[PDB]
């Protein structure tokens, strides 16, 4: 987009990240992320956040991460950040599934309190759920809910799928 | 909605 971007002061750490073909991809991505250490501890950065973070972030559908995209990266991991802290009210550095059930209520979720529960067990080891993990559950539920709700024309809270339809819509997240 | 929304 903008071949003098090479000035930015990210390009370098991107230029890297990205090696030999200049794009990122999500085990490019998934080390960044891990040896930047913002998530914390030893675990890698979990590779289904990278491979999420690619394809939401894309703007021109090359399904690889460029500079404008891996900038823009930074800022929403910056926010997630912001977010996690704040439902991490007991600064345990990781969010319990009582602190999932008030973020999700908080953004508008409206989740089976018996669900919130599995799904944050479904995201952690003992309940506690590190950032990465935050992170794929959340855009994965927005994710999910959008789908639904765009199938939901008449906004009752049930939908017809066929099968080709259900497969193609989950293993896309 | 890769943004968080809360
Ligand atoms: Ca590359
Ligand atoms: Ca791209
Ligand atoms: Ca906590």
């Amino acid at each position: 987009a903008f071949p003098g971007q090479t000035q930015d002061p990210l390009y370098g750490y991107f230029a890297a990240v990205a090696g030999q073909d200049g794009q990122i991809d999500a085990d490019e991505l998934q080390r960044c992320l891990t040896q930047s250490g913002i998530a914390g501890g030893y675990k890698p950065f979990n590779l289904e956040t990278c491979r999420l973070m690619v394809s939401m972030l894309d703007r021109d559908m090359s399904g690889t991460m460029g500079f404008n995209e891996f900038k823009e990266l930074w800022a929403v991991l910056n926010g997630w950040r912001q977010h996690f802290i704040s439902f991490d009210t007991d600064r345990s550095g990781t969010v319990d599934p009582q602190e999932l059930q008030k973020a999700l209520t908080t953004m508008g979720f409206r989740l089976s309190p018996q669900a919130v529960n599995s799904i944050a067990k479904r995201y952690s080891t003992n309940g506690k759920i590190t950032f990465d993990d935050y992170i794929a559950c959340c855009v994965k539920l927005r994710a999910l809910t959008d789908s639904f709700r765009r199938r939901d024309t008449a906004q009752q809270g049930v939908v017809n799928f066929p099968y080709d339809d259900f497969i193609q819509c989950v293993m896309s997240v | 909605g890769y943004y968080p929304g809360g």
